[PDB]
């Protein structure tokens, strides 16, 4: 029996392509097998074959075949600024390709910090009036997975679980996946020990850092963050920011950019 | 409609207007039209870049200390390459020398991104204008082992796996949700390859798409993920520790064990698959070795890449050879300096930005980002644009010229680059290639040409980067650990007003940033990236950018079915968010 | 000399004695002596483990939740089994009934052991013995190609592949180092593969070498690590949260995908690489489906394993079937109850133990473990053995019998019980099997039958990781999450006195732990492990066990070089830290 | 380039050592093997058995006499005259002083060769010991673990060869640069220790958000290895994240100091 997949209509507004890049990574299951056996990726930008007119019927023909039936992923986010052009697609302002695209979806999902807080076109002075998708379309189910970008597996997780359990994850608050969000990334980091004991790194390469210790003076913002880094890792578990050094940026948490320099505590 | 000369075309806005919006296949947003007259050959040529963010004015303000976090947000793509040239130029302004394991470890962070870049680039984003894949499912299996066996080494051959792969494709197409695949240019007649040379490509895209995760584990080790890696101003954050108390805290003997395991697997994809690939879609599309040519014969530009001696950026540091050619003139390379307020200059005149004035071009040092979006008469309205009006403002892309002169980068200008200044590892890898294809040296300046340019830039860097690896491991031998400079971390030690240059060759070619620092924090941050200097619109004078040149001359055998457009702006690997930034 | 008749044979030790110690390719200790006579034919084999730890004896005295973690210690190469068997063994005597995906996660961890052990025994330890490593350097890579091509769809096949692992062996050997290559075997006449065959097998070495560390991740993600993961009493550790917040602390979504991708790559492993290698070792090796057959034409047994209804050890339950066979009645399987003290017993006379009556058997529950060096009348020294005295005791091995019957265990044993009692997938894969190779059914009842059963359960275990993962998944999409049960955790809520059994099928047969506990603690646990059963011992009326049984009535070419000995002991895959523990 | 001799041997063991060493993921056990070292000897894979092994231990360990490594897996006991491990029909321990004899430096892996592990646990009725009670005249590195992670036992050997010299070791003989530091000095549950989060039961609410396993009887506070920093299997998990306590395999006595499930 060939059987099919569920419609997925993935969109690009303003960002820099950092969430597709990370879905790309995904180790289990390959973005391959996500592609082939588990949806049925209909529309996006940066794989498909068809460009221009050729896109365009493609992405009229799914939203209509398809009403009421497909997933909408959406990556980056519309400008306000300019009549909406600031993004462009087929000579009219992305919003209303958003729009349309919405309509026609049965739940959004908001890939990155982009899609569900606005990302770092949003921070100060916000040239573009970037704006996360939930203040634009307000009558739809909005998962926010947020990061910059999110963790491969925790984007390819996502996925898994809402085909194979037939329904979208449970949510705190602000919209995020429970199981991936729902704790700190201090609240699961492996340098614990040294942050409880006063054992920090307090300049880069010093007798410390080269311990492993904690890097809360050095401003890692993982006390105020919620992600699964400290615990899925990054990249088939390879590394995560603080692991290779580096304090928490924050990435995954709304505003982040502007909540003070990356190098000033918590 | 109207009719002008400019470098060698005939720019023509009369007969048909096509428009193709989006442009796919490439990051960000992109608006190509032209005009074709009645023997159906491009005679105009419009780019637009269809997005803006406004990088350069948000980082306004910031710490320099921060900046490269938020410009490695200009692109998830080419990702890494703008937080190098971010530490980079902070560097310069400040003066701040990094010890070299943090230099050697960038150069890894660079060279990995070559490879990773290239190599999607050539399967996910250029390679369905070439492999027609619908027609894979007309390939006889043992044909295509035998083909795959008589290109390469490449274990994964056996007809059992092609049929494998074929049967699957056929049984997704059987199921009517055709995907990314879907209304796509099949049976086009510029697609040329047999069916055993689609399959086996297909085969090879599904190969790449898995293998292309595994290079980024690099990335992760020593800038803790992948997309957007971790750096700072002074070097890098990854401390080492190889026999020491605390060496689970740091990059370890286990660390740099599994760095190398990825370097060794990415060597073999490249030079076992990817490469023989190339030189396979040359073979079956000589006649693409004399389209797209563009400016490839006229102006090339690379700033030059990859400092071997730490802190030195100049020509007998740098592994990857920077320098300029104009007026077609290979047989003297330029020199070019970043600082220099004659060389580096961008242009608004034709887009979507005020400056005091227009017909003259700002150093990035004098740069100004102040939005503007007026495309006056669309044929539409300023939100229903029908046709850009590319006598007037068409684009979110600032014009960059050298001298005032048009530039081709990325890596058919740098191969040309340093072809022409001698280097043997080049004049040979080309050669030897022109030869195997039976073509003139001149075949390499063409659409054809950027993606064997491509093709051979990832296999250099996979060479380079064992090269780094050990010249990281000679060091660590010695005893040399350091990875970070400290003593003007702190805003108190650095110049009260102070500016500098960063600039490097990302997958796409030449990218500079200058900063300027004022009293701790940025007062400017300029960003000229390579698909701003390929993706350009005009100049005061109605020079041409790269991709409008390419575009100029091309015949079309189906108007409405715009492959030859797609194969050689893909052939540049556009990237608009860098762009625009 | 003597001679005397049991179970069909002369045991005669007349004529030239060989002696093989080390044995090598096999886990722990062993030593084996024969004696041959004018036809070069074994007329007497002699089975001796060389080594003993006592764990009966450690386990007193411990707390019955710790006993797994013990236990597990018998073997890192069937490294979980034992743990699997011991909280068996405590949930039985205290009463603890384990929840659905606790028992579904135990049957997942024994079917990745069966994939693992048996993949790896195939290439690394038996392989050998049937590939001529050196001859491999003769072949031709575009044969080997044809050849690998014709058996499997597996991709790894171009002549290219080929070569260049035989370039990496002839590298390897031309320094004169050839290392675990050394003084082997090579050229001996028993030795039928062509070089291309060869070199075939010996790439799959390389190649299961390399995938086999992919498969234990599915223990690592459920038990922390492999060797030696981690279980509980009352479940497994591993709590699962799928959506509720925290899931990063447990087994998630991404943790099940991590285990699904292993599932596959596992059976593709399995189904596309060593089935073919098996079928194949068998085309070119028929004459020994006549040679060792022992007793697995007279007995065998098997406890039955991977209990499908949770904490239901009964035949409608088990997946792997129960059952034994005596005196060739294959059409009587009759069953086999743990606790009857007239089934199993365990005999030492022959063996360094000491037991109030050494004539008579002693039931695991009455089991003894006092060990008592003692080899009477060896040639040489009794710190020097020339010659074990197999007239006195000779091993630090007891001897098990089934209702006084010696039996063999293992994939064979499995096979004949499974396929006798009518099970559908056991009865078609042994008859595709055997029909392939145009041989009757009774040649699997030999030592090239022992290797083609323990390949079939590969793809068995396989097959069933794939239904017990869906089956976890089916239990989480209804809400049912519990891993533990935790009521009978504390031992104040235990019997003050207790006694169970803990079974299972390990990768070589039969396993039981038979555990006694008073006031909270253990006061009797003792084992019978399945190679205890096939390296046996002899027992009071002189029966013989399936080692010595296999070896007897088998030609040697070359006397001084045991080629067929190695063939015969290996196809049991040898677990001698488990037949003593 | 000749590549350096090592001589592989096996006293008591379950060969839990040798099979973490092959599943090391970066580099390969078989890269080790054809291109890191030499294993010239190696019970659990050579070709040889009976005199044709003995025949390469003699050569080997002649030819190479100073200049190669001496692995030891396992341990040798001393009740039965060392008869309750026989090789060749002699003790086991002639073997281990033999190939000792010769060594330029030795390898004891895992916590049987470093110290005694589950045969030596109370009443250790074989009378086994450690390699460093009998050999006291040659350098030994104590890798130590039930087994050892896999990477750590691919690291030291690759620090050794790339190197050429022994890791820096604790006063206990274990490599500084995966021994130094504790698996509670390292653990990720450790926010939930500090802040007394702990599982209680199994498979309690605490334990499927990932709390401490202290109360549970984790071993982690006093117990040295990498396990929480470099994880096992390619970094795929380790004990305490997977929801078991540690039991301290890593550390001299382990099986006999106190149920896994009582409190450190
Ligand atoms: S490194 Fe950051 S997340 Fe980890 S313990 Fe320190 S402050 Fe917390
Ligand atoms: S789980 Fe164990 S090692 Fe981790 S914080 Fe708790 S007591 Fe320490
Ligand atoms: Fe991830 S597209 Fe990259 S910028 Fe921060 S999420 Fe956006
Ligand atoms: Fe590792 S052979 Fe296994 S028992 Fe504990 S180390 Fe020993
Ligand atoms: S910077 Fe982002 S990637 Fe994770 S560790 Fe912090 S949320
Ligand atoms: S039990 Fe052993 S494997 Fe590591 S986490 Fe504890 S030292
Ligand atoms: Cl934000
Ligand atoms: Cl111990
Ligand atoms: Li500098
Ligand atoms: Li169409
Ligand atoms: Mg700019
Ligand atoms: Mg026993």
């Amino acid at each position: 029996e060939n059987k099919p997949r569920i419609p997925v209509v993935w969109i690009h507004g303003l960002e820099c392509t950092c969430c597709t890049e990370s879905f790309i990574r995904s180790a289990h299951p390959l973005a391959k097998d996500v592609i082939l056996s588990l949806i049925s990726l209909d529309y996006d930008d940066t794989l498909m074959a068809a460009a221009g007119t050729q896109a365009e019927e493609v992405f009229e023909d799914i939203i209509t075949q398809y009403n009421g039936k497909y997933i909408l992923a959406v990556e980056g986010n519309p400008p306000l600024g300019e009549q909406g052009m600031f993004c462009i697609s087929s000579g009219r302002p992305f919003i209303e390709k958003l729009k349309r695209a919405a309509a026609g979806a049965s739940a959004i999902i908001a890939w990155g910090t982009c899609a569900s807080w606005g990302c770092v076109q949003a921070a100060r002075p916000n040239p573009t009036q970037a704006t996360p998708i939930d203040k634009v379309i307000t009558d739809k189910p909005i998962i926010k997975v947020p990061g910059c970008p999110p963790i491969p597996d925790v984007m390819s997780a996502i996925i898994t679980y809402m085909v194979t359990f037939d329904r979208l994850p449970d949510v705190d608050r602000m919209g995020r996946p429970l199981m991936f969000y729902g704790q700190r990334i201090h609240d699961k980091c492996y340098r614990r020990a040294h942050f409880d004991a006063g054992e920090f790194v307090q300049s880069w390469d010093d007798d410390a850092a080269r311990k492993g210790y904690c890097l809360y003076k050095m401003g890692c913002k993982g006390p105020t963050t919620y992600n699964a880094c400290s615990s899925t890792r990054w990249n088939d578990g390879v590394s995560f920011p603080i692991q290779s050094g580096h304090g928490c940026l924050g990435c995954a948490e709304n505003g982040f950019w502007d909540r003070g320099s990356f190098y000033s505590r918590v | 409609s109207t009719q002008y000369e400019t470098q060698g075309y005939t720019i023509n806005n009369a007969g048909r207007r096509l428009v193709v919006d989006p442009i796919t296949r490439i990051q960000g947003h992109m608006r190509c039209e032209v005009n074709i007259n009645d023997q159906n050959v491009i005679t105009n040529a419009v780019s637009c870049g269809t997005m803006f963010r406004g990088l350069e004015i948000i980082l306004q303000g910031r710490d320099p200390r921060d900046a490269w976090a938020f410009v490695e947000r200009i692109c998830g793509v080419c990702t890494g390459v703008h937080a190098l040239a971010s530490v980079y130029a902070i560097e310069d302004a400040i003066g701040i020398k990094v010890p070299d394991n943090a230099n050697i470890i960038r150069n890894i962070m660079l060279a990995t991104l070559w490879c990773h870049d290239h190599l999607v680039h050539f399967y996910q984003l250029a390679g369905m204008d070439w492999i027609d894949v619908l027609d894979a499912l007309k390939a006889d299996p043992r044909k295509t082992s035998e083909l795959a066996q008589s290109l390469s080494s490449w274990p994964k051959s056996s007809p059992g796996y092609f049929f494998d792969v074929q049967n699957r494709l056929k049984k997704f197409v059987e199921g009517g949700q055709l995907g990314i695949f879907r209304n796509g240019y099949w049976g086009h007649p510029q697609y040329k390859l047999p069916p055993e040379a689609n399959l086996m490509g297909f085969a090879h895209y599904l190969e790449a798409l898995d293998f292309q995760r595994e290079i980024v584990k690099i990335h992760a080790v020593f800038g803790g993920k992948n997309p957007h890696p971790n750096w700072i101003v002074g070097g890098m954050p990854c401390a080492i520790n190889i026999d020491e108390s605390g060496a689970v805290g740091a990059v370890n003997m286990e660390r740099l064990n599994l760095v190398q395991s990825i370097i060794t697997r990415t060597a073999d994809f490249i030079n076992n698959v990817m490469i023989p690939d190339a030189l396979a879609i040359g073979q079956f599309n000589k006649p693409w070795s004399e389209i797209g040519t563009g400016l490839s014969d006229k102006c090339v530009l690379s700033y030059g890449a990859f400092p071997d001696i730490a802190n030195d950026f100049g020509e007998k540091s740098l592994l990857m050879p920077g320098g300029a050619v104009i007026n077609g003139d290979f047989n003297n390379v330029l020199p070019v300096d970043l600082v220099d307020p004659q060389q580096v200059q961008e242009f608004v005149d034709h887009a979507w930005y005020r400056y005091p004035n227009d017909q003259v071009g700002r150093h990035p040092f004098d740069g100004i980002t102040d939005p503007w979006y007026n495309p006056g008469d669309v044929k539409g309205s300023d939100t229903n644009i029908q046709q850009l009006n590319e006598q007037e403002r068409y684009s979110w892309i600032k014009a960059p010229r050298w001298r005032g002169n048009a530039m081709e980068v990325g890596p058919l200008a740098r191969t040309l680059i340093a072809y022409h200044k001698g280097d043997a590892a080049t004049v040979e890898s080309v050669d030897r290639m022109m030869s195997a294809l039976n073509l003139p040296l001149s075949g390499i300046q063409s659409t054809l040409g950027r993606i064997l340019c491509r093709a051979h830039e990832a296999q250099w860097a996979a060479g380079k980067l064992q090269y780094f690896f050990d010249k990281l491991m000679t060091n660590l031998k010695n005893g040399n650990l350091a990875t970070a400079s400290t003593e003007k971390w702190e805003p108190a030690t650095w110049p009260t007003e102070c500016r500098g240059v960063g600039f490097t060759e990302a997958p796409r070619g030449a990218l500079g940033h200058w900063a300027a620092i004022r009293d701790g924090k940025i007062d400017l941050y300029q960003c000229v990236v390579p698909t701003t200097w390929n993706a350009s619109p005009r100049d005061p004078k109605g020079q041409i950018g790269a991709y409008e040149a390419a575009l100029m001359n091309t015949k079309m055998a189906i108007p409405e079915q715009p492959l030859e457009i797609l194969r050689t702006l893909h052939s540049f690997d556009p990237c608009l968010a860098c762009s625009t930034h």
